[PDB]
């Protein structure tokens, strides 16, 4: 959601109230999201240098897992 | 009854493993083992299993083995 289609896509699923879960490369990429997006907690963030992401998600879905993933 | 069928991503360092191990006042050894079903996740002394699906076998009658009924 740091990058171009991300950023857009984030927008268009908070329009229609839809939990998010975006990954990001940079400590600061964090940054610029949360400021842009503030209905965004921090269990909305994982990592995208990585698959810890997996983990991440798999947690606050209780296992469940994401109804759609971009 | 149910046996190993799939492994999504066993992952074994007999380094860490060796660290991880420990001796209990029996002499004996071991290590902590922790599961996570939310993650699917096993993971013990220096090896992590990540999606262990199993399944389901048929238990085969021994008929050698069938008591007498009176």
């Amino acid at each position: 959601g740091s990058g171009g289609v991300g950023q857009a896509a984030i927008a268009i699923a908070l329009s229609r109230g839809c939990r998010v879960f975006t990954t990001v490369g940079s400590a600061e990429k964090r940054a610029y999201l949360q400021a842009r997006f503030p209905q965004l907690d921090e269990t909305c963030f994982a990592n995208s240098r990585d698959t810890s992401f997996e983990q991440h998600v798999l947690r606050h879905t209780a296992g469940k897992g994401v109804d759609l993933v971009l | 009854l149910y046996l190993p069928t799939r492994f999504t991503s066993i992952r074994i360092d007999p380094v860490t493993h060796r660290q991880k191990l420990y001796t209990l006042q029996d002499t004996t050894q071991a290590a902590d083992v922790v599961v996570d079903r939310n993650l699917n996740t096993v993971v013990a002394g220096g090896a992590l299993f990540l999606g262990a699906h199993s399944s389901v076998a048929p238990r085969r009658p021994q008929e050698h083995l069938k008591p007498i009924l009176e």
